[PDB]
DNA sequence: TATAATGGGAGCACGGATGCA
DNA sequence: TGCATCCGTGAGTAGA
């Protein structure tokens, strides 16, 4: 097929067709799975082995994989992958702080520090007083971690006019548009959907504006 | 350590298409939102929604988010209802959800591919008021815009269609984001051309231009007024802490006054004024001197129509404003024998 | 602030602190089961980019073919780590080759036909149906295989072997078929009458292999 | 909204505390 | 256990 009628190539009779100097080869770790009638899954979708793939539950998986549908093979091929959660930044950092069990922390290094070790009982003390120190004041450990950035009262961050008319206002204000600014833009780039790298960086970007 | 060496290491990860990978993921975009458009045409739903749970099943189980454009919220039990909904339309039917699956993953991998080119725009924009970065992702989505409206068919490279796209974005961006107080993108505009014809100015005359000869050099319409008004208008703010000395040590804020808050003085002068206003009030029958406090609001602190103002002691009308009058006839007696009213007039 | 409350906390170095908040590294929320380098994914583990992507969206390479050449393998092919993809290519992973543009598409038409040939009868092996590079015949000595109608030849030659097409004015008259080991003594848009030798087969001859 | 364009550019001094070899 | 790294300190008022 192409762009032009005239251009397209269409078998003039009977006849199998062979496929020659590719422009590469792909090597692909993954199962091919031939379909004769129809396909239960389409591209994107993640499976795990004995999940039904096509011919209403004849073929299924072997392994664990993101589906790819090749319709001109006609054949559903499983990329060999895993449906692990793997995050960064301060997402996955709260996560961990939320999932955290003050008490149960605190007996492992109650217990790690009847150890002979000097270093080892010095390690458990310094990590025992922070874990303690939570749990004597009440606060969670993800409250590190800022969902609200809150905003400083704006007689306290002044946009003034001096004798000349002319305006003067504190550095916070630029601060906070350059955090509005890309907080904003990562909204729009999640509603638009940005690939993977972007809004990665755009993260990156923000978490040194709160910095 | 530097967020830029990061992103342009990131950046050489994904290497560059080549002709035929680049009219092919294009392709496969296209005939993705045909496939969109004729999922629309078949199961009867809205297009943004069918886009955007394809565009979540391609993305996977990492990304999901309410769409403002949509009319319901989007989330994995919604998602899931679409997605198998749209995988009980018959084989004919349901090859058009492998299409837009295979064209969404082709809009990544595109949009992936290209982001070198986004970088190559932005380094020239540096200086502008903002951050290389900042450039680099307004870049970014000039380049989505790029590539959701990018036709094959046309036999043009891609980053011939990308640049006009990214370059506007930037552009957009710069005029938007640079000012502290916020100017329109046509007034940049103006204020821009307005810079350019006085560096002309000077550059030919060899000296600083006038309002006039900027005025003369603007065209019709463009005397020395506006140009004045216009570089009045185009005059950033400046910072607080902006240093003084030739050490840390003071700051350009601390010598602005605060105009806003009474003063000491301020307050005990407009006490001491209520104080010698009730003072000299009650000299006269209070039933008038009420009502010209009931006019100026002493009591209530508003001022009532002649009407209302009648109705309250129970008169009305005309008589009112005649008895203010009077008040203000009899006022003019007291103080003028005491004279303690003269020095708060300033 | 040293040392990290939130590091000393999770109990993560500085460093990694770093690499997971500044998105340098990934931290693992859960395996769902995973592997990498043989050995199980553990929760808490700090894994780079590349190790991220093989493990999630898993393990591929494209090798460019020099613009001219053929593979030596075929496409929808499982391949092993060190067998060569090309004369010039060598592949470094395991797994399913798949074709990448092809700038050449050879199509193998069907053709079924009918035709014919005049052989001694002592030299022709008696068959019900023939193989490709099967033995025809064996002759004894060179042999003519002449023209029994008159016509225009049309000379058609496949790989091995030929077909003879004579044909008086628009319609064709004769279909011929010579096998290989039969050289064709006539040329295309020839003059041949009856009994003028058309090739001559010599030797032992065979079905061609196409 | 249409030739093609695809990885930046700048830039002393002593203490406590922890990290590492 | 000792060498080495980062980080955080370094008079006051006036004036400008
Ligand atoms: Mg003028």
């Amino acid at each position: 097929a192409a762009i032009d009628p005239e251009e397209e190539v269409i078998a003039e009779a009977e006849g199998v067709v062979h496929l020659h100097e590719p422009a590469s080869i792909l090597v692909v770790k993954a199962r091919v799975y031939p379909f004769e009638d129809d396909v239960e899954v389409s591209t994107g979708d993640r499976v795990a082995p004995g999940d039904v793939l096509a011919d209403g539950g004849k073929v299924k998986s072997d392994v664990y994989g993101r589906v790819e549908v090749d319709l001109v093979r006609n054949v559903v091929r499983v990329v060999e992958s895993y449906d692990i959660d793997a995050r960064m930044g301060a997402e996955a950092i709260q996560q961990l702080l939320k999932e955290l069990d003050l008490e149960a922390l605190e007996k492992e290094l109650l217990e790690e520090m009847k150890h002979p070790s000097r270093a080892r009982r010095a390690k458990a003390r310094k990590r025992l007083e922070v874990v303690r120190a939570f749990l004597d004041s009440g606060n969670r450990p993800e409250w590190m971690i800022l969902e609200a950035v809150p905003v400083l009262p704006p007689d306290l961050r002044p946009m003034v006019q001096v004798d000349g008319g002319r305006f003067a206002t504190s550095d916070l204000n630029d601060l906070y548009r350059r955090l509005i600014n890309r907080n904003n833009r990562l909204k729009k780039l999640l509603a638009q959907g940005a690939p993977e790298i972007i809004i990665r960086n755009e993260k990156r970007m923000l978490q040194e504006a709160v910095d | 350590s530097d967020p830029v060496r990061q992103y342009l290491h990131e950046i050489g990860q994904v290497p560059l298409l080549t002709l035929e990978e680049e009219v092919e993921l294009a392709r496969k975009v296209e005939e993705g939102m045909e496939a969109i458009k004729k999922l629309s045409e078949i199961t009867g739903l809205d297009p943004d929604l069918i886009r955007e749970v394809v565009r979540a099943k391609i993305l996977g189980s990492a990304r999901v988010r309410h769409i403002p454009g949509l009319k319901e919220t989007l989330d994995p039990k919604t998602v899931e209802e679409i997605d198998q909904k749209l995988k009980s339309l018959p084989k004919e039917h349901k090859r058009y959800l492998h299409i837009a699956r295979e064209g969404e993953a082709a809009r990544q991998h595109l949009i992936e591919a290209n982001l070198r080119l986004v970088v190559s725009i932005a380094k020239k924009y540096t200086g502008r008021g903002l951050s290389f970065l900042d450039l680099i992702q307004e870049g970014n989505q000039g380049l989505i815009r790029a590539v959701e409206k990018f036709e094959y068919k046309r036999r043009f490279k891609f980053s011939t269609y990308a640049t006009w796209w990214i370059r506007q974005a930037i552009n957009r961006a710069i005029a938007d984001q640079a000012r502290t107080i916020r100017i329109p993108v046509h007034m940049v505009e103006t204020i821009n051309k307005l810079s350019r014809t006085a560096r002309q100015l000077q550059q030919e005359l060899g000296r600083e231009p006038t309002y006039e000869e900027i005025a003369e050099a603007m065209g019709p319409g463009w005397d020395a007024k506006r140009v004045e008004e216009t570089l009045k208008i185009a005059q950033e703010p400046v910072s607080l802490e902006t240093p003084i000395g030739d050490e840390k040590d003071s700051f350009y804020g601390d010598f602005i006054p605060d105009e806003h808050l009474p003063s000491p003085v301020d307050a005990a002068t407009q006490s001491l004024l209520s104080e010698e206003l009730e003072k000299a009030l009650s000299k006269l029958s209070e039933r008038e001197a009420m009502v010209l406090k009931l006019r100026k609001g002493l009591i209530d602190g508003r001022e009532h129509t002649l009407e209302e103002v009648g109705a309250f002691f129970g008169v009305t009308r005309e008589r009112i404003r005649q008895i203010e009058n009077k008040a203000l006839r009899k006022l003019k007696y007291h103080e003028s024998r005491t004279r303690k009213l003269r020095d708060f007039l300033d | 602030d040293v040392p990290s409350k939130i590091g000393t906390l999770l109990d993560l170095s500085a460093t990694e602190l770093e690499q997971v908040l500044y998105f340098s590294k990934y931290i693992v929320l859960d395996p769902k089961g995973a592997i990498l380098n043989g050995v199980p994914v553990e929760k808490r583990q700090l894994l780079t980019d590349e190790e991220y992507r093989e493990l999630r969206y898993g393990k591929q390479e494209t090798y460019p073919l020099p613009p001219g050449v053929d593979a030596l393998v075929k496409d929808g092919e499982e391949v092993v780590k060190g067998q060569e993809l090309a004369p010039g290519v060598v592949s470094r992973l395991d797994g399913v080759a798949l074709y990448r543009f092809p700038r050449r598409v050879r199509v193998e038409y069907v053709k079924k036909e009918r035709a014919g040939l005049r052989l001694p009868l002592a030299a022709w092996v008696e068959k019900e149906a023939y193989k490709p590079g099967e033995i025809l015949a064996e002759l004894p000595e060179p042999y003519l295989f002449r023209a029994e109608e008159e016509g225009v030849v049309e000379l058609k030659e496949l790989e091995e072997g030929a077909f003879l097409v004579l044909r008086r004015e628009d319609e064709p008259v004769a279909t011929y078929f010579l096998p290989v080991g039969m050289t064709p003594l006539v040329v295309h848009g020839e003059i041949v009458e009856k009994g003028q030798p058309l090739a001559e087969a010599k030797g032992l001859l065979r079905m061609p292999r196409q």
